[PDB]
């Protein structure tokens, strides 16, 4: 099984969230993941926008589709992990679920 | 972002 | 103040969710709201998808672009109700955000 | 449908909480509300205490009569939000539940 | 420290909770207690209701008087016990607040 | 406080 | 969906 | 219910 | 019922929690306790290691032999109390379960 | 990066726990993992108990050692995901943290 | 700690 | 059970 490893780098423009995602040599990447055996990607958070963003899951408006089998999270919101079996053949979309702490509406990243 | 499985 | 309220009937078709909006007089809508001064909406979940479909928030691409002020949710996951002072003038685009008993992904309304 | 707002301030007097609420005119009044179609009722703490309070719920002796119908809150324990359809006429008497950063007690407004 | 111990049988009469204090001789009493020395008092729900009850805290009018130090709560909400440290003197009444799976109001004991 | 239903 | 504010 | 502290 | 009162103080040496209890005498002890009639035990967390620990439960490796009734937890983390309604005779062993807030890492007391 | 995967099969035996690793080929084995680049560990929960487990967090006696980074969660409880950068070399002893639906204790395994 | 019943 | 990092 591969461990993938992508940061989710969070600012704001406009004074709006702006998702860009390094991969594990500092590159700007679009944090898609092809997964080709059993295996995991772990996106960590380092929010620079000071509005208190904290993971609290990942969204799917296909969520059967059986390309991501589970979510995980820590305890302090920093990091999601997605359990990929890669049983299921295809392709899937999700957006990062945010709380913060300005308001109570939940932030998402782009669709 | 998106997930690509080619198994 | 005006309160409005419409309900969120989820069905699954091809084994993923559609949502399909309801308002008080029955009527399929898109389940958006214009609001001419301080009031209240209220969503209702009504889950046929025997996926055990409960609201946990409601999400936004532009947070802080203070078209609703704030978001609550019941104990049960059945029902959120947007705050929205109408103090700023525009519009925003959100998604509702469910977990669901069958997995551990977030399920996400249209985007 | 209507959506009626008041502000629930807390202040402390010898030590000990004292709600004040107000009316969207500034007045001072008794947070009672006639409900006399389907509507909300919108609660907004504004805490003066220096003790953390927080809304944890809405509490009731009679919770089964039909008079409320739901009860929301935001994730941060700034908003109540009552559901009242006005099906079953009649009258209830509610206290507000809050958490404190004091202790581990539960404070409740005036029975 | 003396260890007190309180069963709180919910019953519904008129379809409305009633609280019947039993205490360790199977004697209806009123759940009072008097402190004496810094000690515990435990409560354990006996939910005849079906209405789903569990303890979310005990709740004050007076949280801040001193006459009980703290609150703790089992994981299931079958039990809340209160710590006494019987320094300050004086009286406090509470209420028991606990959720209930019939909707989303929180219950209290009577004033 | 109190709430007064007169639907 | 979408709120349209119109104050 | 009510608690009464003697100590 | 007697109700016993025990203060787990931890430090850390070497980088590492150290569990030091002490009695209502101010002595050091074990913190273990024996029980002779049905009663309670309540541990008072005293954290001097910057660490932001906090009780999240008491964790057994054999949770189902019936030394302890039950365990209740404290909204804020200091306390933990022990239910021995001293039925069932025997030993039981249990871990201090904490969260921190340096890791996600739960913290457990010496096996 | 590598994902391990190992299986974490529950039973009871005299009434208590016993917890059996078995690694993605069936095999028994120790649920120990040795880690020579940065990675992922993912626990699966198979609890054959009918007590209700689930994954509440994972343990350690030394959970400053720096040899787990993280720990992630599923919302279920039925997976963790520890996260080992590999930076900091040397051995660390973890208890997986679980709660039951037979009584407010947490179970742990072995020490 | 441990918890030792002698009831 | 134990991990053991050798980097």
């Amino acid at each position: 099984g591969l461990a993938q490893f992508i940061k989710v780098n969070v600012t704001l423009e406009n004074g709006e969230p702006v998702f860009i995602y390094t991969d594990a040599n500092g590159q700007v990447c679009q944090g898609d993941i092809t997964v080709t055996q059993a295996g995991t990607i772990t996106y960590l958070l380092n929010d620079q926008t000071l509005k208190g963003l904290k993971f609290v899951g990942v969204g799917f408006v296909t969520p059967f589709d059986g390309i991501i089998d589970a979510v995980t999270i820590s305890s302090d919101g920093m990091l999601v992990q997605l359990v990929d079996l890669d049983k299921t053949p295809g392709t899937t979309k999700f957006q990062f679920v945010l709380s913060n702490t300005a308001n109570t509406l939940l932030v998402l990243s782009a669709d | 972002p998106q997930i690509i499985n080619r198994p």
